[PDB]
C-alpha cells in the first residue's frame, strides 16, 4: 500500500530535544519516530537529526542513507538513546535540515 | 554610624508610595515566571531577569537613605 500510494521520498526527520520535551513527551517522540521509520521502503532515503541549540546527527550517518533493514535499525537505536537538554533554536535546526 | 548632623532627610509619603509600588511590581514579576524542565527557558525569562538589577538597586537606595 505504501508503495502504491506515493513516490520514493527523501525524508529527514528533525527531532526536537529540549527541556520541555522531557518526560512523557520524549517517550512519545521516540515511539513516533520508530513507527514512522517503519513506514519507509528500500526505495526511500532517510536520515534522523536532532537539535537543542545546535543541530547534530543522531547516528553515525551524516548525509542520507537508504532505508534498508539495517540503516533503519541503526537510526532506531540512535533515537532510542537520545536525551533532552537545552533551549530550542528552530533557526538552526531548519538551516541544518 | 550617624555621620554627625547633615542635611537630614525626612519621611515623605510619595517616597513610601513609590517603594510600595516597586514591591507590588516585583511581586507581579515574580508571579509572571514559568519554570521549564532541565535547562529550557521561556523567551520572556531574559526580559524578566533584566528587571532584577533595577529593583534591587531601588531597594538598596531606600535602605541606605
Ligand atoms: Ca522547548
Amino acid at each position: 500500500y505504501i508503495q502504491g500510494a506515493a513516490s520514493p521520498k527523501d525524508m529527514l526527520i528533525l527531532v526536537d530535544v529540549s527541556g520541555s520535551v522531557s518526560g512523557l513527551t520524549l517517550k512519545l517522540i521516540r515511539t513516533s519516530v520508530s513507527e514512522m521509520l517503519e513506514t519507509l521502503s528500500d526505495d526511500d532515503f532517510v536520515n534522523v537529526a536532532s537539535f537543542n541549540s545546535n543541530a547534530q546527527d543522531v547516528s553515525c550517518f551524516q548525509h542520507l542513507v537508504q532505508a534498508n533493514v539495517r540503516n533503519k535499525k541503526v537510526l532506531k537505536d540512535a533515537v532510542n538513546n537520545i536525551t533532552a537538554k537545552g533551549i530550542t533554536d528552530y533557526k538552526k535546526g531548519f538551516s541544518f535540515a | 554610624v550617624v555621620r554627625k548632623y547633615a542635611k537630614k532627610i525626612t519621611e515623605w509619603p510619595p517616597f513610601e508610595y513609590m517603594i510600595l509600588a516597586t514591591i507590588i511590581a516585583n511581586c507581579i514579576v515574580l508571579a509572571l515566571e514559568q519554570h521549564l524542565p532541565d535547562d529550557d527557558k521561556t523567551p520572556m525569562s531574559e526580559r524578566l531577569d533584566d528587571t532584577e538589577p533595577y529593583f534591587i538597586g531601588i531597594f538598596c537606595f531606600e535602605a541606605g537613605i
